[PDB]
């Protein structure tokens, strides 16, 4: 992540991120809705940061420093480029919606009144098809990626030294190769929890309550489709095992 | 320092996310309680041994039977949560969660944890439950369930008051080590 965005999301909540004199001007219900919206963006920034560690630090680091067999690096980080593109675009729109909402003369005081429209766009049409396609593929290759990681760490000395070296910094404490893969898989199921709590505090405007209710239903339809398209791939799985 | 993986399982309103947050922050959030928990790596020293314990949640994964098991690979200790203000969450333990945890995590120790023990003395809790011919889960009922399912142990805590939270994770570390 970039420093501009890290500072905007360093606070534990929206009520702590905005100026105290700006906060005082708002009703409690707005503050509560804004806190959950801030959490949705902050965790999306962290999710995008996880995907950059997988592509730039791990994947590219392995390609430019190790002599692994062709196709090994793809098996360790499946669909990471497609995933990073999907989520960097969604984060871009979330951050642009916050920036348009800033008060003049301020880089921290904002209120997001419209969010449902953006969530309906993300979880509908071709963007929903690409997320469904990419997560079904990713989550079916999850087990095979972990097993491949365990084989390489146990047998190759240069792979073990590479991993120990790039994950040694404290900022990487909870971001190893296996942690990144579970962090990515778990992400999709966090959206209905976040959207339902935003909806809980968005009854003031009827259009907003309806857009969020639609977006919630779209996310659940996507999660149900991803879940139905999953079948764990095994390295060296015979055909007889697959069709039985 | 060895690396151990803990996964917390349980029904939606069992309070598992709140338990992980209060432990990871090491206090009850005063300004905003987060909706979600990503992950955390705890630095714990139990009985002289230093362990790096990775903390994970299954929250949001309850209706997704093919997504949920992806949280189980390489687990060293399972926290099986239920809410003391919800006797129906305890009934789901032996027929819903226990068969799943034992298939995907064979031989892994399970600690049955009763959350929200503070609500055992809440008057609104007792009144709401009596309207459905119910009462808060008694300590002996929790121990009997932990015994019936073959749990490593039975523990109780209150994430709101922080009571018994440090002890559940120190014990989980010990179970992961055996
Ligand atoms: C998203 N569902 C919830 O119940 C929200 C609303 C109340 C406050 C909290 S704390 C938590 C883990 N979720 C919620």
């Amino acid at each position: 992540s970039m420093e501009m965005d890290e500072k905007d999301f360093a606070a534990d909540s929206w009520s702590l991120a905005v100026d105290s004199s700006f906060l005082q001007q708002h009703k409690k219900e707005v503050m509560k809705q804004q806190d959950v919206i801030y959490e949705l963006i902050q965790t999306e920034l962290h999710h995008v940061r996880t995907l950059k560690i997988m592509t730039r630090l791990f994947r590219t680091g392995m390609l430019e420093e190790l002599h692994l067999e062709p196709g090994v690096v793809q098996g360790l980080f499946p669909c990471v480029d497609e995933l990073s593109d999907i989520h960097t675009r969604f984060l871009s729109q979330l951050l642009e919606r916050r920036r348009q909402a800033l008060c003049p003369g301020s880089t921290r005081n904002f209120v997001i009144h419209r969010l449902g429209d953006l969530l309906i766009s993300q979880f509908s049409g071709p963007s929903a098809e690409q997320m469904c396609k990419t997560y079904s593929e990713f989550c079916s290759r999850h087990s095979k990626a972990l097993k491949l990681y365990k084989e390489l760490y146990a047998r190759d000395k240069r792979f073990q030294q590479f991993i120990r070296k790039v994950t040694r910094p404290a900022v990487l404490k909870r971001h190893g190769v296996q942690e990144c893969i579970l962090l990515v898989t778990q992400r999709i199921t966090k959206y209905p929890l976040l959207i339902s709590r935003i909806l809980q505090h968005s009854h003031g405007i009827e259009e907003e309550r309806q857009d969020l209710t639609t977006a919630l239903g779209l996310v659940k339809e996507l999660l149900s489709n991803v879940d139905e398209g999953i079948y764990q791939l095994e390295k060296g799985a015979r055909l007889q095992e697959i069709y039985n | 320092a060895i690396r151990k993986k803990l996964v917390i399982v349980g029904d939606g309103a069992c309070g598992k996310t709140c338990l992980l947050i209060v432990f990871s922050k090491d206090q009850f959030p005063e300004v905003y309680v987060p909706t979600v928990f990503e992950n955390y790596v705890a630095d714990i020293e139990v009985d002289g041994k230093q362990v790096e314990l990775a903390l994970w949640d299954t929250a949001g994964q309850e209706d997704y039977d093919r997504l949920r098991p992806l949280s189980y690979p390489d687990t060293d200790v399972i926290l099986m949560c239920f809410s003391i203000d919800s006797p129906d969450s305890l009934e789901n333990i032996p027929e819903k969660w226990t068969p799943e945890v034992k298939h995907f995590c064979p031989n892994v120790p399970i600690i049955l944890v009763g959350n929200k023990k503070d609500l055992r003395n809440d008057e609104h809790t007792r009144r709401e439950l009596a309207k459905m011919k119910q009462e808060p889960v008694k300590p002996e009922e929790g121990r009997d369930m932990a015994n019936r399912i073959g749990a490593f142990g039975y523990m109780e805590c209150s994430a709101k008051t922080k009571d018994g939270v440090r002890e559940v994770f120190e014990m989980a570390t010990r179970a992961a080590l055996q």
